[PDB]
């Protein structure tokens, strides 16, 4: 709506903006993220993983 | 979104299904001979 200028989802982090010189409306999301995990099958067989 | 991740689990939905059939089957062919060692046939209402 005209007035509102942010948005905050369910939480309070804002996902969702208003370009000032362009009154466009912008979602927001999270860069990527994730874990690293290594397979080994054991040094002493082999140093491949 | 805040380093909160859920892991699948090793045994999908279908690999338990499958557990589940063979047990059963094995029940309704053999009785109880399966669980002690090799399954052996015996007709239904024999066993019961
Ligand atoms: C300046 O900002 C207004 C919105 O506040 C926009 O409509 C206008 O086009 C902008 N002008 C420039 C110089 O970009």
């Amino acid at each position: 709506l005209p007035f509102q200028q942010f948005g905050r989802d369910i939480a309070d982090t804002t996902d969702a903006v208003r370009d000032p010189q362009t009154l466009e409306i912008l979602d927001i999301t999270p860069c990527s993220f994730g874990g690293v995990s290594v397979i080994t099958p054991g040094t002493n067989t082999s140093n491949q993983v | 979104f805040n380093g909160l991740t859920v892991l699948p689990p090793l045994l999908t939905d279908e690999m338990i299904a499958q557990y589940t059939s063979a047990l059963l089957a094995g029940t309704i062919t053999s009785g109880w001979t399966f669980g002690a060692g090799a399954a052996l046939q015996i007709p239904f209402a024999m066993q019961m």
